[PDB]
């Protein structure tokens, strides 16, 4: 899961507002599942 | 900022037909940053009491507000989510399409909003998430002016007139 840093400011802007509902998250990036994004979150926070 | 605002950005967005309308004003405490001032939304969801449609706007910054400490989440499409996470937006001298019209002092036509390098445009993939296409900013009444649509609107500076007059009415 390489985050471009435009994906990672809009995980971590859904993050502060959704937290861990990944589903949520995913829909707000485009080509990114919603396990992407929680497999880039736990190896980064 | 300015006097009957929320119901001047429904009059203005209806009238034009778009998405949706954002009012950024400039921090009261930081001089030159601007954050959400206001908004209007417009687009897709899934009366002689609510005639300017005001309720959804409402019910989105209520769910905003609530997330940020009648709407859950699940229920909100995919340019509702756009609308809301514009409200998180924050903007330093410069930067972005709302700094950059303040700091200019000119209209910003966006098109292929979807795919606008990141120094020009910060919410490329937010956009494409809800297939909006053409976002315009325009310096107005101390703030920025920001509307959006999820349609290709060729550039017609008769759009941002309109908007204008429909305040200054
Ligand atoms: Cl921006």
């Amino acid at each position: 899961v390489k985050m471009s840093e435009e994906e990672e400011d809009l995980i971590s802007r859904m993050y502060k507002l959704v937290g861990d509902r990944w589903e949520l998250i995913a829909g707000r990036i485009p080509g990114r599942t919603p396990e992407e994004i929680e497999r880039y979150w736990l190896m980064k926070h | 900022v300015p006097d009957n605002l929320k119901k001047q950005l429904a009059v203005s967005v209806r009238n034009i037909q778009w998405s949706y309308g954002i009012f950024w004003s400039v921090s009261a405490s930081q001089p030159g940053v601007l954050e959400w001032g206001d908004g209007y939304y417009n687009g897709d969801i899934k009366v002689k009491i609510d005639q300017l449609g005001l309720e959804r706007s409402e019910q989105l910054r209520e769910l905003y507000e609530s997330l940020s400490l009648a709407l859950s989440p699940e229920d909100l499409t995919d340019t509702e989510w756009y609308y809301l996470v514009c409200m998180s937006f924050v903007f330093n001298i410069g930067e972005g399409i709302p700094g950059g019209a303040l700091s200019n002092g000119e209209p910003i036509w966006l098109c292929n909003a979807e795919t606008a390098d990141s120094k020009v445009f910060t919410r490329s993939l937010l956009a494409k998430s809800a297939s909006l296409q053409t976002v315009v900013c325009f310096p107005f009444l101390g703030g920025v002016l920001e509307i959006g649509t999820t349609e290709h609107i060729k550039e017609d500076m008769n759009v941002i007139q309109s908007v204008k007059t429909l305040f200054l009415e």
